């Protein structure tokens, strides 16, 4: 019974590891969202 | 490899936004200034005939 | 968009590989403790007196096992060790086998 | 960058999970060895009786 409890804890820990790794990689993939630093500069120059 | 391709993507995104910036220059300076000067005339034959 | 897709694919591959890291750690820990347990068993067997002393001879019979337990308790009990000694099979040694 | 900060935090969390998993496997293997020893003792005693 103790072995089964520890095995269940082990499986839960492995699932948590997989979830955390995939969330980390999703955080990495969130860098690729299109960040834009363009049009504003033209209007800045014109206004100045 | 992923980081290298991401850096290339960011460079090209900045390039595209510089292009959009030049497009905005076109829209305002090329046209809005053109429209402002064209309408500022109000056909001076107006004030002249006044 | 294409680079974002490739980045997400490679990143999911990285996450999946990272999953197969701590699982390998679990396997390594289990195998290491198997190593330790089996090595401890080997060490205990090596420590065994292999029936050298007459107390080791006492390992060969249930009543002799009780006698061995009594001898061990006597060793653990100094008050029961000075007054009560090991049996003449252990304490007393004959000169030869015929004696 | 903020996603990278959370990436670092969850990397620390994943390393902690690795340590917890290793400790749990240590305990599991020790209890397995205890099970094997108890079962062998049971077999020996039952055979003798």
């Amino acid at each position: 019974s103790r072995l089964k409890e520890i095995d269940g804890r082990l499986k839960s820990t492995k699932n948590e590891m997989r979830k955390t790794n995939f969330r980390m990689t999703e955080l990495k993939m969130n860098v690729g969202k299109v960040v834009d630093t363009g049009i504003l500069n033209s209007k800045i120059n014109e206004r100045k | 490899k992923n980081d290298d391709i991401n850096r290339e993507a960011h460079q090209l995104n900045e390039i595209r936004k510089k292009y959009t910036m030049r497009k905005s220059t076109i829209e305002t300076l090329r046209e809005k200034l053109d429209q402002l000067k064209r309408e500022a005339r109000k056909d001076v034959s107006q004030k002249i005939k006044d | 968009e294409d680079i974002d897709i490739k980045r997400k694919e490679i990143i999911n591959k990285e996450g999946e590989i990272r999953d197969l890291i701590s699982e390998i750690d679990a396997k390594a820990n289990a195998i290491n403790h198997e190593m330790r347990s089996i090595q401890r068993q080997a060490e205990s067997k090596t420590k065994s007196l292999t029936t050298t002393d007459k107390i080791g001879i006492l390992n060969q019979d249930q009543d002799l096992k009780e006698v061995r337990d009594a001898v061990l308790m006597v060793r653990e009990h100094p008050e029961m060790k000075d007054k009560i000694l090991e049996p003449p099979i252990m304490t007393v040694s004959a000169i030869n086998a015929q004696f | 960058d903020q996603m990278r900060q959370e990436l670092e935090q969850l990397e620390k969390a994943n390393e902690k999970l690795r340590e917890v998993n290793n400790s749990l496997v240590v305990s599991l293997q020790d209890v397995k060895n205890e099970e094997r020893d108890i079962q062998h003792e049971r077999e020996s005693e039952l055979r003798t009786i």
